């Protein structure tokens, strides 16, 4: 049982408490570690552990940055000779029990890491370069396989049923964009397209975007950009629902807004886009539309019901929602923003290290709690619907900015204060105001031609 | 629906100050709006104050800069901090929910505050 100094390679310190934690048996679950060890672990000598390096490759970035990890794995994988006894077997024994299993699973990790997270080698065509040049030094038939594995997929990498319904139409022609509004589009196309351009985003979110809260750090941008798509989507959608709210002044006019929105949300039932479905709820019980009792009084009974029973998807913590979820059938778009909040609990109610004897671990075992979550995101990311996608309405609502270049909080003050102007607080009467829409307010409904 | 107690009011001399309170039976963090109203002797019942979970508030025109409504998600309380407070504030003060859909309306007992 040979093995080089401590002194000349890291990875050979004795296991402690100090150094790595496991689970409270055949292979351990890691809970916490020095970077080093969980390094070690990741490419250890006795066992392959894929759900580790699964775990691992997934978190990384919230305790150790990728070019690091690359020098990590490097001076795992060169691994110095043995200390010498003072006097070939044991040696010969070092080489296949010691340096050929752990050069292998480097390798393997190398593997996985382009396989399942090659984004982090488009984002920095440097660490790209440092791996290929890092696998040319490999030498020995075994190994050989590994690389030549790896080097197909980065070339692979770099290079990369049935008829849909017709697009529907209401007041908009095809091709006039200029006339693309919440009452003129048809309201089943709007809930089409949207549920397209959602399905879209939410695909789109790699796991590790939504590990170690990096959305709200300072290369958010970098390191999270289809989350933030997807949260900045969502803000805009709602915000534009309360704003075409608010902004009807005309009491008809604004009801037949409301109810515009209702007859959206009852087609984003029928898709199963939960996603669509929480941000019309949330809409209506924002701060600016919520209060409006002279609107949801004229609003029919077939759709006040629509609405209380999407609304009831959100009580007692979702219960329903996630009940309904767990009993559709694909396809769907699940309701994003409920990964979020858990999340946030799961990273505010556990430390990022723990302490043994004054010394620091990573909490690994925090790490592996968001990825479980981020998991089940996964789980719903194969699931394209057989819609059309219509490019004119699909960039309509892609180009949403109803804040302009103000501020949230300006912005919902601005709604809040244009709510009480509408329908003023309780004492005063209800003023009259002008129309705005030209066009007929009526609906064409949401059953499809 | 939400059941809603009141308490503090009573005298309170002109130029005075007083705090009422109002305890929810459940999580305010979902109460979309919580709220004061009053009814005067010889008037209607009016709003007084309200805020919403985001903290959008509006206040009746007489109120506005002596009366501060405002939430603690903790006690599951809402407030309405009274200063500078004349004669025709005296009225039975009523604390209110509104949430839900569908929008269900809940009132506390009503609390009595006089002025003079």
């Amino acid at each position: 049982m040979r093995l080089p100094s401590a002194d000349v390679y890291r990875f050979a310190e004795p296991d402690s408490e100090e150094n790595i934690i496991f689970e409270e048996a055949g292979i351990p679950i890691i809970k916490a570690g020095t970077v080093i060890k969980l390094i070690e672990r990741l490419t250890y000598h006795m066992y392959a552990d894929p759900n580790f390096v699964r775990t691992f490759l997934t978190t990384y970035r919230s305790f150790c940055k990728p070019q690091e990890l690359l020098s990590l794995i490097i001076e795992r994988f060169e691994i110095p000779e043995p200390e010498p006894t003072e006097a070939s077997a044991e040696l010969k024994r070092f080489r296949k029990e010691y340096i050929q299993p752990v050069q292998l699973r480097v390798l393997n990790v190398c593997r996985h890491w382009v396989e399942h997270h090659f984004y982090d080698f488009e984002r920095d065509a440097y660490l790209l370069q440092r791996m290929e040049e890092f696998i040319g030094t490999v030498r020995g038939k075994a190994m050989k396989k590994w690389v030549e594995s790896i080097t197909k997929i980065i070339q692979r990498k770099k290079i990369a049923q049935s008829s849909p319904p017709t697009v529907e139409w209401h007041i908009s022609r095809p091709g006039h964009i200029e006339t693309f509004d919440l009452l003129t589009l048809h309201p089943i196309e709007i809930a089409r397209q949207l549920t397209l351009l959602e399905s879209d985003l939410y695909r789109a979110v790699q796991p590790s975007e939504l590990v170690g809260s990096v959305w709200t750090k300072e290369d958010k941008e970098i390191n999270s950009p289809n989350l933030l798509k997807m949260i900045r989507h969502t803000t805009n959608l709602t915000l534009w629902f309360e704003k075409c709210i608010v902004e009807t002044e005309n009491l008809e006019e604004r009801v037949a807004v409301v109810s515009r929105i209702i007859e959206i949300l009852q087609v984003f039932q029928e898709l199963n886009n939960f996603n669509g479905v929480l941000e019309v709820v949330s809409a209506m019980n924002s701060s600016p539309v919520y209060r409006l009792d002279h609107t949801f009084e004229q609003i029919p009974s077939r759709q006040k019901k629509i609405l209380e029973e999407a609304h009831e998807l959100s009580e007692d913590h979702y219960k329903k929602y996630l009940a309904k979820l767990r009993s559709i059938n694909p396809p769907c778009v699940p309701f994003f923003g409920i990964y979020l909040t858990n999340i946030l609990k799961t990273e505010e109610g556990n430390p990022e290290v723990l302490k043994r004897h004054g010394k620091e671990l990573i909490n690994f075992s925090k790490r592996r709690k968001v990825a479980e979550i981020t998991g089940e995101i996964q789980q719903y990311q194969n699931q394209p619907y057989c819609l059309r996608v219509e490019s004119d309405i699909k960039r309509f609502f892609e180009n949403l900015n109803p804040m302009g270049n103000s501020m949230e909080k300006e912005f919902t003050d601005y709604l809040f204060n244009k709510s009480l102007e509408i329908e003023p607080r309780n004492p005063k009467p209800l003023p009259r105001f002008p129309k705005k829409y030209s066009y007929p307010l009526k609906s064409p409904g949401v059953r499809p031609s | 629906q939400v059941q809603l107690v009141e308490s503090g009011g009573g005298l309170v001399q002109p130029g005075g100050s007083l705090r009422l309170s109002c305890a929810a039976s459940r999580s305010i963090s979902s109460i979309n709006i919580m709220g004061w109203y009053r009814q005067a002797p010889g008037k209607e019942r009016e709003s007084v104050a309200s805020h919403t979970r985001d903290g959008s508030t509006d206040y009746a025109d007489s109120v506005k800069g002596r009366f501060t409504i405002s939430r603690d998600n903790a006690k599951n309380t809402v407030y309405l901090q009274m200063n500078s407070l004349k004669p025709e504030d005296t009225a039975v003060y009523y604390c209110t929910t509104l949430t839900g859909f569908p929008r269900i309306r809940s009132w506390g007992q009503g609390t009595q505050v006089t002025v003079s």
